[PDB]
């Protein structure tokens, strides 16, 4: 009658923040414990594991100590990178790996970047083709800025997304808005 | 190449049958078939402890499996239902006390079961030129690509510059949006941004292209409509750089 | 180690011509387990021969019981041919009447 | 005549020919009686008696079967993985026996002994690995390694000291109509291979008795012929026993001899057979 209980829901953290994803289990015996990471659009992959009590899993700056007394396997990282944005699954299987694995529901991690010079502005973009279609581009806002939901049936506002121009080491947040209407930007 | 899966994407009518193939050339004894839905997490359908042996998982109804050869784990849908709309993942592992008995997962298989194949629409792809106000104020140029009216949400968006795939200064929406969130078989929309230097956009020899790879109807899929058959195809849009 | 099988051949009931009986062949004290045991009737193998599942003694040496239902006549001669790795030739132990 | 404790034990015989080939034979016994078989191909337990499941529910039986199936599977894979390190030369064999026995006083003793090449290798005492002197450095290495796997030691401790004693008492009661019965032997005399020129071998056959303790002796009226060679107590397929008691005598010193048989089923009416 094994079970895995991990962090309730989505966790948003700024770039270089301390991360802690709590995980506790209930099992009879001496099971092995794992952390699986699932990157957007990908399958699950082992992050780290600890086959026996008091073992310590270490990978990509992340670490987790198997504490039998507190029946836990808490995930920790000193300085979260933007590339850590993924779903983290705590896992458990009887030792030997001869039996099925028990996964938690998974915790979503959203690592938001630190914008050094926030310059929020709304731009109107013209379609390259003859069509006089237009889109609205909300960009250069800070990470704490929330994207206002549509609350209009025919107006579409995307979620915020981060783009990195790696050559110039400039990151920027952006949301796109559009409508098939008269529709003014922002 | 580890754990592979075929198909990558599939759209089925209700009642239609299909087989998902999972292969591993790692000599792994154990193989697993899961489905992943939002809020539900990973749910095991069926699993195999060795060549010739299969067992039921948490969600086994509507599915059958087979392990004739140790290399492959076949997942079958005898009568597709809309509830079977999910992303299917195959895993494999090697038991043993000294073994690295963790699970190895395949890339995923997106499945969408619709009541009617005339709900399948390819995307419309449009490229929006950077704003002059952004160019003068930041000395940066953001192109926007918008793919609209596609169903199912089985698309791959990519940016091309002088016929080369770009990844830097690029950002695409994590998931396509529902154009009509209140209806089941609503069409989707996906937005992407390509930010470049103002000087780069200002060169008239630079060619920008937004490619959207759509997965839709196959050759064996019946089509009896005036509309063009919404087959697997590439829909693209372009913009050329410009001085003044 | 490498131990030679002890062979003992016996009948369930006293030998009485023209009436049903059981022929037994108990092979014990051998190692390794691999062994070939045959119950013979006038020098040729009996096809219908039942045997126990492999068991072993406290000393780890193996033992098996081979048996068959038979009806002996005045002219009939019975035996038990056993072949093991410790044997250079199959040892035949006859059933004394 | 000699009798020991009533025991339930499971046995294993594993032959490791090469690094890619290994075959395991397993069974379950209540003393000399086989109550369990193992179908190695399907990986299931075969119940040879209607009471072979004891007083254990169909859920608990399916849990133990699963433990043994995973064990028989894992055992050959783990030995073949560790053989390199232990310095094993192919081919070799392994034997195992585990279970529990009821003594006089209601004391159930649980046991687990392993062997390598028909020789003692290990034993279990107070839920702990005890390497055998015959096992050598390999047994000490095996016990030092197996301790590091607390899940295995916990599973072995549960099975030996909790699951087994109650399984035993349950199977003894469930099969008492077969276990607790009296079957009378039949006795006959014959003449054996001549032990010399002026010698005779008088054979006394005793067969069809249950339970196993028996007494057979050659007599001169009440004079116990001390030179009586006692054979082994041999099995009969129908859960009965066979025993033959021989006597080497000079041609003439065989005239007034008889065979006396004592068994628990005979109700004080010993079988006596005069040589003739
Ligand atoms: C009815 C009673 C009959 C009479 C008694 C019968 C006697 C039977 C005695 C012994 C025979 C059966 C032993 C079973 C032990 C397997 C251990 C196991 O299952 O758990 C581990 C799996 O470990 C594995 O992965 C299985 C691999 C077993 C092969 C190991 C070979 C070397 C061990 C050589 C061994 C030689 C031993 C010599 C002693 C030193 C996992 O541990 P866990 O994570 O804690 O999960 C268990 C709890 N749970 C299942 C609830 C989740
Ligand atoms: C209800 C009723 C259900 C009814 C179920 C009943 C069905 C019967 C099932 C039969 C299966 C029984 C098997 C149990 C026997 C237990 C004995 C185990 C002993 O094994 C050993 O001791 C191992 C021998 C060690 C030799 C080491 C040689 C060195 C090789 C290197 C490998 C080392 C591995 C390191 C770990
Ligand atoms: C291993 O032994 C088995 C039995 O003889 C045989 O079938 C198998 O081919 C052998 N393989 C090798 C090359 O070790
Ligand atoms: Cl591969």
């Amino acid at each position: 009658g094994n079970s895995v209980t991990q962090m309730e829901g989505p966790v948003t953290l700024s770039e270089e923040a301390f991360l802690t994803i709590n995980c506790t289990y209930t099992a009879t015996g001496y099971p092995s414990l794992f952390w699986y990471v699932q990157y957007p659009g990908e399958g699950l992959q082992l992050l780290l594991k600890a086959t026996k009590a008091d073992d310590k899993g270490s990978n990509k700056g992340f670490e987790a100590t198997y504490r039998k007394e507190t029946t836990s396997f808490h995930l920790e990282k000193g300085s979260v990178q933007v590339s850590d944005s993924a779903v983290y699954f705590c896992a458990l299987t009887p030792s030997g790996g001869y039996q099925k694995v028990t996964f938690g529901t998974g915790t979503k991690l959203q690592v938001i970047p630190n914008i050094q010079n926030p310059d929020p502005a709304v731009y109107q973009l013209r379609d390259s083709k003859s069509s006089d279609k237009s889109v609205c581009l909300f960009t250069d806002f800070d990470s704490q800025t929330n994207v206002s939901q549509s609350k209009d049936s025919d107006v579409y506002i995307t979620d915020k997304c981060v783009l990195d121009m790696r050559s110039m080491d400039f990151k920027s947040n952006s949301a796109v808005a559009w409508s098939n209407k008269d529709f003014a930007c922002a | 190449a580890g754990v592979t899966q075929t198909p990558k994407f599939r759209v089925l009518k209700t009642g239609q049958s299909m087989t998902l193939l999972c292969a591993q050339d790692m000599n792994h004894e154990y193989m697993y078939w899961y489905r992943q839905d939002p809020g539900m997490g990973l749910r095991l359908i069926h699993y195999s402890v060795g060549e010739g042996t299969t067992a039921k998982g948490e969600v086994p109804d509507g599915y059958n499996v087979s392990r004739l050869k140790k290399q492959n784990f076949l997942l079958g849908l005898e009568s597709a239902a809309p509830s079977q709309t999910s992303v299917y993942f195959c895993a494999s592992s090697m038991p043993g006390l000294r073994s690295s008995y963790e699970q190895y997962f395949g890339p995923g298989t997106r499945l969408t079961v619709t009541e009617d194949l005339k709900n399948v629409f390819p995307p419309e792809v449009a490229v929006f030129e950077p704003s002059e106000a952004e160019i003068s104020h930041t000395q940066k140029a953001t192109l926007v690509c918008l793919a609209t009216g596609f169903y199912p949400d089985h698309v791959e968006l990519s940016w091309w510059v002088n016929g080369k795939e770009v990844h830097s200064g690029v950002c695409t929406d994590p998931q396509p949006l529902k154009e009509q969130p209140a209806l089941n078989d609503s069409r989707y929309a996906l937005s992407s941004r390509l930010r470049v230097s103002a000087t780069f956009w200002q060169n008239p020899r630079n060619h920008f292209r937004c490619q959207v790879q759509f997965y839709g109807l196959s050759e064996n899929d019946e089509w009896t409509q005036d509309r063009a058959k919404p087959v697997t195809q590439i829909v693209s849009a372009e913009a050329w750089g410009r001085a003044d | 180690i490498q131990r030679t099988p002890k062979i003992q051949v016996y009948s369930r009931h006293p030998a009485e011509n023209g009436k049903s009986n059981f022929l037994n062949c108990y092979v014990s004290g051998f190692h390794p387990s691999d062994i070939e045991v045959d119950l013979l009737k006038n020098g040729e193998r009996i096809e219908k021969v039942e045997h126990s599942d492999l068991s072993f003694s406290k000393d780890w040496s193996f033992y098996l019981l081979y048996y068959t239902e038979f009806t002996p006549t005045e002219k009939d001669e019975y035996a038990c041919r056993v072949n093991h790795v410790t044997l250079s030739q199959p040892k035949i132990v006859k059933w004394d009447r | 005549a000699f009798q020991g404790p009533t025991s339930f034990h499971v046995i294993q015989t594993s032959s490791f020919t090469n690094s890619t080939w290994a075959q395991t034979q397993g069974s379950g016994w209540l003393d000399d009686l086989q109550i369990h078989g193992w179908d190695s191909d399907s990986g299931t337990a075969i119940f040879l008696k209607p009471w072979s499941k004891g007083n254990f529910s169909d859920k608990e039986v399916a849990e133990l079967e699963e433990i043994f199936r995973v064990y028989i599977f894992g055992f050959a894979r783990e030995v073949q993985d560790f053989a390199g390190d232990f310095q094993m030369k192919y081919p070799f064999e392994i034997q195992g026996i585990a279970g529990c026995e009821l003594h006089s006083g209601g004391a159930i003793v649980s046991f687990l002994r392993g062997a390598l090449g028909g020789l003692d290798f290990l034993s279990v005492k107070n839920a702990s690995c005890v390497p055998s002197p015959e096992g050598g450095s390999r047994a000490q290495k095996f016990c030092a390694l197996i301790i590091q796997y607390q899940g295995i030691m916990e599973t072995v401790r549960i099975l030996l000291y909790e699951t087994c004693p109650r399984y035993l008492l349950g199977v003894l009661n469930a099969g008492k109509a077969d276990l607790q019965r009296q079957v009378k032997p039949e006795a006959w005399l014959s003449s054996g291979p001549s032990p010399g020129p002026g010698r005779l071998q008088l054979v006394c056959h005793v067969s069809g008795f249950y339970p196993k303790p028996v007494w057979v002796m050659w007599m001169r009226g009440e004079q116990e012929q001390q030179g009586t060679q006692l054979g082994d107590i041999l099995p009969n397929a129908n859960w009965t026993w066979y025993l033959r008691a021989t006597l080497d005598v000079a041609d003439g010193e065989a005239a007034g001899l008889s065979c006396r048989v004592k068994h628990s089923s005979l109700e004080g009416q010993d079988i006596i057979l005069y040589w003739r």
